[PDB]
């Protein structure tokens, strides 16, 4: 299928204090 | 206000944001501590630092010509304020199902590089949070630019949003509706770092020499840190590099402006051209709304990062956390059955309220957790136990009609047992939608725990079905399935 | 910019808008040639001159805060953002029907006298625009406090909204959608009305002495007006003077946080305690929206005056004109009948969606219409010509079966002529707004043409149906209802 | 009933060159 597909959106880590 | 009060007070934020977790029975309380330190500077402070005179729709057509003038596509669509989504796009031809409409070049994207070569370029390469999160360093690439009239980026940065519907957004008793739930700890943890943050990054600024140019030294607000996050957590995508070789964060003008629907994705870097391309989901006729599908994320996290909850989520789960105990004298050969399967002995599962509730994954964790002493031999020992691994996961194949009623009980009493542990009921939920009026946030709020409920009953009703067909089909020595 | 240009710029406006109606077939070509000209303007200031740090729910609790320090009722409701209707009063406990839940005591409110005591007074004095037009008046009052920091009424200035769905707000597209209805008139008038009063203040402001201490000879842009205006549109009252003798027009804070509802008027004047006072129309639980009924205007007065489509408005209806023609050989009689009668030779009625289509007057108006020359002569001779005057208005008592048969036809003829000068059919009108996803403003100009043809054809069904029924009395040779 | 009435956003004239 797509070779780099994009999703909106994408859930990220925010906890600084993790690593 | 003096800069000295607020110092000592994002002094005393950094302090209380930085404190270990207060264990899951004082979350509530450290939460409403932490939104009364916050309340109060922002009740001190002017909002958002850099405010534009016209409206958002005035700064639409900058933008189509910014983005026309660098190579991307803005003709056959317009914008439009939904009032379900908020603005979007809109067909002004028809469209065809895979034909490609939109594309935007890398020139135009916001990005960790584009970061790291501005004005921020020099607090970034000093900075260890920045320099570990590019999602931080994106929203503050974007406070900076905003701040900063003659900005490559200023078209796009006009044309945001000045709010949104995240957490990070309600009041204290719209978030009171999700105690007891799974999603209030993600929601707790949104604030707290969000808080902590914000208040590290404001003493840096007032201190750092790297930050002696920044436009953030004169004027940087709790309001500005928490639009510019939710401006990332709401429409950032992952892309890879020009090169190809690794991946970075970005913010995509013009087709962040698509809302979402259910579907697939048909959105993809093209690194040949270096632009990203989207192709039509479905077809669009001239005057409807065009739509993308965002990715297969849970209503929590449409919710928490997003800022909206999507009514039939075809995607949407909830969490189940499962794991051998170390009491269960089988659990050496559980524990070696399921590492020989790529399992772990404990992890976090997921229920699923489509039509197969368990993953493989879950199912074949289901069965060694149901298995007896034989049935693990037959999946440790001999020329057929790696072929028995192989079919775990495989609802066509069972251990045994035995351990599939043992299995799906079992699953059937914990998915009860975890409905019980919810302040509310399903009905009760469903009739506060219908006999109060409530903003769009508590409707979120209660659209999540009701859906959380939702996901947990089905799971319920789905195992008795299950635990009832199996054990009809012991009481009757039906064969077992091979192969 | 300089105000130099915008002074040209002003005064070219004010010379378009001050010109005559350039005929109703080149209305849309000057209301276009009007934006433009407004637009420029617009994109040359920097919109609102005061604007506040807070989100308009920062600042409900000082509203409230300052509501009770002078009298006013403050418990039992709260304020909630709701998706249908914007920001509301929601019940914090059961209130029943007839309740006395609501009261603001004069000195909150913004009145004309209020306006005249106030730094405005000097220009009230001298301006006949302002002396003559209390809504004007209103909106200058607004704006002057807007920019007075220190102004009693900050608490309730700083709660407003800062836009509005009245038409002034809508897109030239958005206006587009009414072409060839009765209500587009309206929305011109309005737009140039509008934009004629802001280039004549903005001259009148620059040139009279007595406006030398407003703050708005520091800055006053159109979209203060267009604000300014919309704010009292949407929200002002009639009250009765302290005095009791004469009426004014006020705006109400606190209670005019309620929106609307079918019912009846349930807020009323209390002059010996001198304060608006509300009582429930109906039961309110607690989680309820609070609503009141507005009064019994149309959904062009509606959308127009006050920025909404109401669904199912009980009170909905359009206008017909009609008049009798001075090349009727029986003129004189009918004009002196309907002299007689209290009724215009040429008038513009109403025809309503309720079950009754016409009103006592336009039925009366319609019988003489149709007389004959004997009819009348029995309307203007003799002792019983007076009691056949009165009853004319009474479906009970017709002059003649011929008569309703005649009149019954025309209103049925001239209601289809009326469909047929729409550019779209009620059937198109339904496609585009199942088959397009359109903005709000959008959605309330369609809905309101498609109302206007409603409104017709109920009107051509139910005239139809009336011919029948009083042919079928002239064939059976009825006696006719008499006293 | 209501001896003073009072209708929210009452519709009045706003065109200053008719009356
Ligand atoms: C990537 S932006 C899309 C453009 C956005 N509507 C705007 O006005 O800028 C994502 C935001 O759109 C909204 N949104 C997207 N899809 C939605 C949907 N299906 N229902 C409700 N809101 C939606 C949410 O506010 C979300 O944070
Ligand atoms: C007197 S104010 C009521 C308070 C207003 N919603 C606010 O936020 O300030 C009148 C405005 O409320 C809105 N409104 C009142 N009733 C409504 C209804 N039934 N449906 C949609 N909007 C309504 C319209 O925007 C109207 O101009
Ligand atoms: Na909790």
């Amino acid at each position: 299928t797509l070779k780099y597909p994009i999703e909106m959106g994408i859930v990220t880590n925010w906890d600084d204090m993790e690593k | 206000v003096s800069p000295k009060e607020i110092l000592n007070l994002t002094s005393e934020l950094l302090q209380k944001c930085s404190s270990p977790a207060p264990g899951p029975g004082k979350e509530w309380e450290e939460y409403v501590q932490i939104r009364t330190l916050v309340e109060k500077i922002r009740k001190k402070q002017k909002g958002l630092s850099v405010t534009f005179d016209g409206k958002r729709e005035d700064y639409f057509p900058d933008l189509m010509k910014w983005a026309s003038e660098n190579g991307a596509s803005v003709e056959g669509f317009e914008m439009v304020n939904f009032k379900e989504e908020g603005f979007g796009l809109r067909a002004t031809r028809d469209i065809k199902a895979e034909e490609l409409f939109l594309w935007v070049p890398r020139k135009l994207l916001m990005t960790v590089e584009s970061a790291k070569n501005s004005v921020l370029g020099p607090l970034y390469s000093q900075d260890r949070i920045l320099q570990a999160m590019g999602n931080i360093a994106l929203a503050f690439h974007l406070l900076c630019e905003r701040a900063s009239p003659n900005s490559f980026w200023q078209p796009y940065i006009q044309t945001l949003p000045s709010e949104y519907d995240t957490p990070l957004y309600f009041e204290e008793d719209e978030v009171r509706y999700l105690q007891s739930t799974q999603a209030i700890h993600d929601v707790f943890s949104q604030y707290k770092n969000t808080a902590r943050q914000y208040a590290y990054f404001y003493k840096v600024i007032q201190t750092h020499p790297h930050a002696n140019k920044l436009p953030l030294k004169d004027s940087f607000t709790y309001e500005d840190y928490r639009w510019a996050v939710s401006s990332v957590m709401t429409r950032q995508v992952q892309i890879p590099t020009e090169d190809g070789s690794r991946v970075t964060l970005a913010l995509i003008p013009l087709w962040d402006m698509c809302n979402h629907t259910n579907g697939l994705i048909t959105t993809g870097y093209n690194l040949e051209d270096d632009r990203c391309e989207c192709v039509a989901l479905q077809d669009f006729r001239a005057g409807e709304q065009i739509y993308i599908f965002y990715g297969t994320r849970s209503n929590a996290e449409f919710v928490i990062h997003s800022g909206f909850f999507f009514d039939n989520n075809s995607h949407d789960r909830v969490k189940i956390k499962l794991g051998v105990s170390k009491s269960d004298r089988l659990y050496a050969m559980k524990a070696e059955v399921l590492a020989r399967a790529g399992i772990p002995t404990s992890s976090v599962f997921a229920l699923h309220f489509t039509e197969p509730p368990i993953s493989a994954q879950l199912l074949a964790f289901l069965r060694v957790f149901c298995m007896t002493e034989e049935e693990l031999k037959e999946h440790l020992l001999g020329d057929s136990a790696i072929d028995r691994i192989f079919t775990l996961g495989n609802s066509e194949f069972p251990v045994s009609w035995d351990n599939e009623v043992k299995l799906w009980t079992f699953l059937e009493d914990r998915a009860s047992l975890l409905l019980k542990t919810y302040k509310t009921t399903i009905e009760e939920d469903k009739s506060v939608l219908k006999n109060h009026d409530l903003s769009v946030r508590a409707k979120m709020a209660i659209k999540l725990r009701l859906g959380e409920k939702e996901i947990l009953e089905k799971a319920v009703k789905s195992a008795a079905v299950n635990r009832e067909y199996y054990r009809q089909q012991m009481e009757e020595k039906a064969p077992l399935p091979k192969y």
